């Protein structure tokens, strides 16, 4: 069991910023913390891969 | 191009478009040439258009 007063741990979170040579992605939601989205197909593989991030 | 559904490899082959060509020529001269002499031209010849031209 933690007894913690509010000003023990810090936790900070940011949200990468999509770049501008990319698939225009969404942003995703994560019990109030905000997340990145990222799409990009691969032709020399035929397959699309997906990024989520912070 | 065909390949097999869900092969493990991804290699697609490519297509050229290839174009082609060919020349169109002048090569010949269609003529037609007569000579008189001064004596058939004032004597023999009547009617030039219907006895020269026209052949």
């Amino acid at each position: 069991a933690y007894l913690w007063h509010r000003t023990a741990f810090i936790l900070a979170y940011r949200t990468p910023v999509v770049p501008e040579g990319a698939k225009a992605g969404a942003s995703f939601s994560a019990n109030g913390v905000a997340l990145r989205w990222l799409a990009d197909y691969d032709y020399s593989q035929l397959g699309d891969r997906t990024l989520l991030d912070v | 191009n065909r390949r097999d559904l869900r092969d493990p490899d991804r290699t697609v082959i490519a297509s050229e478009l290839v174009e082609h060509s060919f020349g169109v020529t002048l090569d010949k001269h269609v003529y037609a040439a007569l000579k008189f002499t001064d004596e058939q031209r004032t004597l023999d010849i009547r009617d030039y258009t219907k006895q020269v031209l026209m052949p």
